[PDB]
């Protein structure tokens, strides 16, 4: 914002804002996968108890 | 704003020693968080609010 | 924090992220289900007395 | 009779407007029947972040609080010198294109505003830097 | 192409009531479903083919 005109800085920043947002999706999806195995491993412990 | 390094945060008193050619302190995020005021030789730590 | 992990310390970027839609609020909901789940697994394995 | 009049009582109220996010409840007929404002109360915030008017007992999460800046401070090198710009732009003689001369410009403050005012400038298009932002960004070399 | 509102579908009589101000009806899916004919004040009913 201190180095580029606002007319096409949106084009530049969009190539940076979609990568970060898509990066955040990978972490969220990985969290769902991991929390599914822990949940399946919690109900294995619950039966043991 | 230090030499065009615009951002929002706080300025505290730091203890890390900078080499004479070093002015930008980075971190794991690989973004600047420790600079030196051009008027003096003091090193300032920058952390977000 | 979707609005700050992506466009922290940038008002215009936060405005630019606003028009991207219901995407940030989706993750706050998605990770909440994971967060509340960890208060159920331990509440199920250990609270059988 | 042009001076002095006996008129009746009258009352009027005036308010200003702010940019806000409002939750409006259209009824079955489509007329406004209920409305809430997000930025009024925490209860209003949790009402309008769930897109509902009645919320059940429980914990909820809402917008992240952040500390607004109180002031602004700018620090630039304390040196105050005029960069050798005009002499370059007002040089009597220029070298040949194949014999271009490179000059060192540093240890000075460069003002591009004076260059902006020169009438016969033709080519001014800056790619990596916004042309209007050359008066507030520090140049290494 | 009602007043530039391009769309496709079959139009029937609509029992829904429009206030004299209101022009376009919108559904939960956030799209137009009823239009007011400029020549005839009767309200149409847009629905896909």
């Amino acid at each position: 914002f201190s180095r580029l005109d606002k007319v096409e800085a949106e084009v530049q920043i969009d190539r940076l804002i979609t990568g970060r947002l898509q990066s955040l999706q990978t972490y969220v999806t990985q969290q769902l996968i991991r929390a599914a195995e822990i949940r399946a491993s919690a109900n294995l412990a619950a039966t043991k108890m | 704003n230090f030499n065009g390094l615009k951002g929002t945060g706080v300025l505290t008193e730091s203890n890390k020693k900078f080499l004479p050619f070093q002015q930008f302190g980075r971190d794991i995020a690989d973004t600047t968080d420790a600079v030196r005021d051009p008027q003096t030789l003091e090193i300032l730590d920058i952390t977000p609010c | 924090d979707c609005t700050m992990y992506i466009c922290g310390d940038s008002t215009e970027c936060s405005n630019l992220l606003l028009q991207y839609g219901s995407f940030c609020t989706q993750l706050k909901r998605a990770l909440t289900g994971i967060a509340v789940e960890q208060d159920k697994n331990t509440q199920e394995v250990f609270a059988q007395v | 009779s042009s001076s002095g009049w006996t008129a009746g009582a009258a009352a009027y109220y005036v308010g200003y407007l702010q940019p806000r996010t409002f939750l409006l409840k259209y009824n079955e007929n489509g007329t406004i029947t209920d409305a809430v404002d997000c930025a009024l109360d925490p209860l209003s915030e949790t009402k309008c972040t769930l897109k509902s008017f009645t919320v059940e007992k429980g914990i909820y999460q809402t917008s992240n609080f952040r500390v607004q800046p109180t002031e602004s401070i700018v620090r630039f090198p304390n040196i105050t010198n005029l960069c050798p710009f005009d002499e370059v732009f007002n040089a009597t003689r220029f070298a040949s294109v194949y014999a271009w001369n490179r000059k060192r410009i540093s240890n000075c403050v460069a003002d591009y505003s004076v260059l902006y005012n020169l009438a016969p400038f033709f080519t001014f298009k800056c790619y990596g830097v916004s042309p209007t932002k050359l008066n507030d960004l520090c140049f290494t070399n």
